[PDB]
């Protein structure tokens, strides 16, 4: 009669792909104002180092004699 | 203060007369916007969400004299691409409640506040 | 760890004005002005990449969620693969014997 | 069959009704497991609906 | 917070030292250096403020901020590549949708009865 | 072997074949921004 070893369906209301979870969260207000850097630098130039020295440098992280170097320093 | 006459000049003229826009003039920003102060701008948005038209215009001009020199060359440059965007909005054809002609003499009551003709005279010049 | 590059970058910046500092009377003066400026110029740089760090500081949370977000969609899409692979698996060992 | 393998079908043995309806019950629980990917792929209940495929193949 | 003001504080000061250095300095030029060291206390307080924070970064924010990137595009991409990925899986899952579809409609015209039977059964 | 159940064997089983294959080439390729 009845059918063999029927199992339970899951949930209707469990967490999916299709579902959009950033409205979810409220984080889609943030991307419509957001929707820089070289955009901000592109714009410009289309309508109309030691940086990279010190690029490594930051990734790893007396009065008398400053008297007399600000006094002779002026040459 | 620039800011809110930048606020005098921006949501009671661009939008033209939309309620929820003006509350949410610095708020639409809300990522660019002061955030512990967005809602203290909030408290006083609210009050102006309807624009009010403000006729005196020397009380700026009073109060300028106590600010900084840089700013009235801020407010001719914060109206000059602001009423461009309202006069192309106007050929273009949704701005059919420009900012009338009281608003307009309260424009020319501000550029003599230092006679900044040379950056007044090409604004004129594409204006006419 | 924003912290400790903070902490780090202090410290780094303390050696070298140390460093600066006891080598300016052995350097002449005028280009210990040009050292001087190019120290300054340097912990300017320090300076402004830490005020980058802390404005992005605020923002770590959105990045956070975005890369949780992202998890879950490649969880989900890993197991639609091993479905399919299941079923090819399945379908072409299994089945012959 | 009746050692290592559990038993769904009785004894009365309508041999090619058995086929078609192992042919039957394998297309509606594919399509049952396409739902299954569709809503949650990433659930516990998966394997036991494969292990019940498979039951249905042997 | 006011580990962003001290910081801020202490690179005006230490632009303000560096242009008096530039120049020729005639009052005592140890204030700019007394200006130098309370900014690195204060940097120091800042760092001891997030310490008790306790605020974790990753380093690829170091070399986009070395390319110069703003945090807010940063954010752009996080965004962008989480909205792209969920359109990516509900177009996978509105194929499926179809594709099952299809599948509910040939299996009704081709075999009527089995399937009005499991369309009993649920 | 080579009766009519050995062709029923590998229909059924080359049409789970058609069925990734149709999945695998509509997921490799298609169009990639339109807003083939």
């Amino acid at each position: 009669g009845p059918f063999y070893l029927m199992r339970e369906l899951p949930g209707s209301t469990e967490l999916t792909g299709s579902t959009n979870l950033i409205t979810h969260y409220n984080l889609e207000q943030a991307y419509n104002k957001f929707c820089v850097k070289e955009k901000l630098s592109n714009f410009l130039p289309d309508l109309p180092l030691r940086s990279l020295i010190e690029k490594p440098p930051i990734l790893s992280s007396g009065t008398m004699l400053a008297g007399f170097r600000l006094h002779t320093g002026p040459l | 203060a620039i800011k809110k006459i930048t606020k005098d000049i921006l949501k009671v003229l661009n939008r033209k007369g939309t309620a929820e826009t003006d509350q949410l003039a610095p708020i639409v920003p809300l990522n660019p916007g002061d955030l512990t102060f967005l809602g203290g701008e909030d408290g006083q948005k609210r009050r102006r969400n309807r624009p009010e038209a403000f006729p005196t215009a020397e009380d700026i001009f009073a109060k300028f004299q106590h600010l900084s020199h840089y700013d009235q060359h801020q407010v001719t440059a914060q109206v000059s691409r602001n009423v461009l965007e309202q006069i192309t909005s106007f050929a273009l054809g949704m701005s059919y409640h420009l900012p009338l002609v009281q608003h307009v003499q309260f424009i020319f009551d501000l550029m003599e506040y230092s006679l900044s003709i040379s950056g007044l005279i090409d604004f004129a010049i594409q204006l006419l | 760890r924003l912290s400790t590059l903070i902490e780090f970058l202090l410290h780094r910046a303390y050696s070298e004005l140390m460093v600066l500092t006891d080598l300016l009377p052995r350097k002449s003066d005028v280009e210990r002005k040009i050292e001087i400026v190019q120290f300054a110029s340097r912990t300017r740089q320090l300076f402004v990449r830490l005020l980058a760090l802390v404005k992005w500081a605020n923002n770590a949370g959105k990045v956070e969620k975005c890369a949780m977000i992202s998890s879950f969609l490649d969880q989900q899409a890993i197991l639609f693969v091993d479905t399919a692979d299941r079923l090819a698996s399945l379908a072409r060992d299994a089945l012959v014997h | 069959e009746s050692q290592g393998i559990e038993r769904l079908h009785p004894m009365q043995f309508d041999h090619k009704k058995e086929l078609r309806k192992l042919n039957m019950s394998i297309l509606i629980n594919f399509l049952d497991l396409l739902d299954i990917l569709i809503r949650s792929p990433g659930s516990i209940k998966r394997e036991e609906k494969l292990e019940d495929l498979k039951l249905l193949f042997v | 917070h006011l580990e962003e003001h001290l910081e801020k504080f202490v690179e005006n000061i230490r632009q303000l030292g560096i242009i008096v250095s530039d120049f020729q300095p005639s009052s005592q030029a140890g204030l700019n250096q007394k200006l130098n060291f309370i900014v690195t206390g204060l940097q120091d307080i800042d760092k001891c403020r997030q310490q008790l924070h306790d605020i974790t970064v990753p380093l690829e924010v170091f070399e986009y901020i070395d390319q110069g990137r703003n945090p807010q595009l940063y954010t752009k991409e996080c965004l962008e590549r989480a909205l792209a990925k969920n359109e990516q899986v509900k177009g996978k899952i509105d194929t499926m949708k179809k594709f099952k579809s299809l599948l509910i409609q040939e299996l009704s015209k081709v075999f009527p009865e089995d399937m009005a039977k499991y369309r009993s059964i649920r | 072997m080579a009766d009519r159940l050995t062709q029923l064997q590998d229909a059924v089983n080359s049409l789970a074949d058609q069925f990734c294959n149709a999945i695998g080439v509509l997921q490799q390729c298609g169009p990639p921004a339109s807003f083939a």
